[PDB]
C-alpha cells in the first residue's frame, strides 16, 4: 500500500514525509511530523 | 466571420462544457474546452451563444 | 490518458476528480488531509472535490466528497503563457485517510534524478473516450533543453515536460491538475501539451511542483 | 542513530 509516513532527514535536518509501503523497512518511520520530531528533532 | 470558426480545444487538459455555432446545423452546439486558448466561437450558455450567432 | 490502461485499485489513494454540476473538470492531487492541489485554469466556481475514486460511474463506498472553501490560484499565474499553472482547494472538513485516500509527498528539490515517472487520471483517452475507470501510463521526464526545442519560446523554469515516444501515452482533457508522479513524489502537475494528445512528437507539458514548495506552504499554514 | 537511517518504503509497496 502508500501510506503517507514521517522520516528524519539529515540533508534537511528535521522530519520529512516519505510513501511507506506497510509492512517492514526500519523504524524511522513516523506516522506524524510531531511524533518524528521528538524522537529526532535534537 | 467567428461563428463559422470550428471548435477548438486548445492545448489545456481540461474539461469546461462551452457552446460554439455549428454552421451546418445553424444551431449552437456542446464542445469540450481545455481551459485556455482556442477561438472566440466560445460561450458559457446556449443562450449567449446564439443571441451572438 | 491517452494510450494508457486501468490503474490497480490500491495504486491512486492520493488522486482527486474535481467536479462541476455534476461532471468531471479536472484532476487533483491530496497533497494535506485538507488540501487538494490542481492546475489554476481548472479555477471554477462552486467545485466538488472526490476522493477515493477509481470508477467515476459507480457510487464506491471508499469515496469521499466535499464542496471546496477556499480555492488559492497562484498570484503570479499567467492563463495566455500557462506559467505558474498551479491552485490550492481546501476542504470543507479533513479527509478520513484509509489505504484508499492517502496524501502524496511533494517533489521538494528541483534537482531529483528520477526519470521513471508515470501520469493517471480520468481523462479522454486514444478512442476519444471518457473512461469511468482511472487510466494509468508510465512515461519519462524530458530534458529542459529538449522541451524548449518542442515548444520555442514557451517554457519556463516552472513547467517539466514528459512523454513517451514509443506509444506517446500523454495526457488528454480530463486530466488537468492531476500528478506527475516520480519516485513516489508529486513530480508535477497535468497542465497542457501537443494538440491532438499524445507525446510521439511532443511531450506534455507539467506544472513544475518542487518551485511551488514554500508558496504551498504558507498558504496551507495561512 | 535510528534517525540516520535511509527511508525505507519497505516489501509491501
Amino acid at each position: 500500500a502508500l501510506f503517507f509516513r514521517w522520516y528524519f532527514d539529515v540533508t534537511e535536518g528535521k522530519c520529512a514525509p516519505f510513501v511507506y509501503g506497510g509492512c517492514g523497512g526500519n523504524r524511522n518511520n513516523f506516522d506524524t511530523e510531531e511524533y518524528c520530531m521528538a524522537v529526532c528533532g535534537s | 466571420e467567428v461563428c463559422s470558426e470550428q471548435a477548438e480545444t486548445g492545448p489545456c487538459r481540461a474539461l469546461f462544457f462551452r457552446w460554439y455555432f455549428d454552421v451546418t446545423e445553424g444551431k449552437c452546439a456542446p464542445f469540450v474546452y481545455g481551459g485556455c486558448g482556442g477561438n472566440r466561437n466560445n460561450f458559457d450558455t446556449e443562450e449567449y451563444c446564439m443571441a451572438v450567432c | 490518458l491517452v494510450h494508457g490502461g486501468p490503474c490497480d485499485k490500491t495504486s491512486h489513494p492520493y488522486q482527486a476528480a474535481l467536479y462541476t454540476s455534476g461532471h468531471l473538470l479536472c484532476g487533483g492531487v491530496l497533497i494535506h488531509p485538507l488540501w487538494v492541489l490542481t492546475a489554476a485554469h481548472c479555477k471554477k466556481p462552486n467545485l466538488q472535490v472526490f476522493l477515493g475514486k477509481h470508477n467515476l460511474g459507480q457510487q464506491e463506498s471508499s469515496q469521499e466528497q466535499s464542496s471546496v472553501v477556499r480555492a488559492v490560484i497562484h498570484p503570479d499565474y499567467d492563463a495566455a503563457s500557462h506559467d505558474q499553472d498551479i491552485m490550492l482547494l481546501r476542504l470543507a472538513r479533513p479527509a478520513k485517510l484509509s489505504e484508499l485516500i492517502q496524501p502524496l509527498p511533494l517533489e521538494r528539490d528541483c534537482s531529483a534524478q528520477t526519470t521513471s515517472c508515470h501520469i493517471l487520471g480520468w481523462g479522454k483517452t486514444a478512442d476519444g473516450d471518457f473512461p469511468d475507470t482511472i487510466q494509468c501510463a508510465y512515461i519519462h521526464l524530458v530534458s529542459r533543453e529538449e522541451c524548449e526545442h518542442a515548444y520555442p519560446g514557451q517554457i519556463t523554469q516552472n513547467m517539466l515536460c514528459a512523454g513517451d515516444e514509443k506509444y506517446g501515452k500523454d495526457s488528454c482533457q480530463g486530466d488537468s491538475g492531476g500528478p506527475l508522479v516520480c519516485g513516489d513524489h508529486l513530480r508535477g502537475l497535468v497542465s497542457w501539451g501537443n494538440i491532438p494528445c499524445g507525446s510521439k512528437e511532443k511531450p506534455g507539458v507539467y506544472t513544475n511542483v518542487c518551485r511551488y514548495t514554500n508558496w504551498i506552504q504558507k498558504t496551507i499554514q495561512a | 542513530e535510528v534517525c540516520s537511517e535511509q527511508a525505507e518504503t519497505g516489501p509491501c509497496r
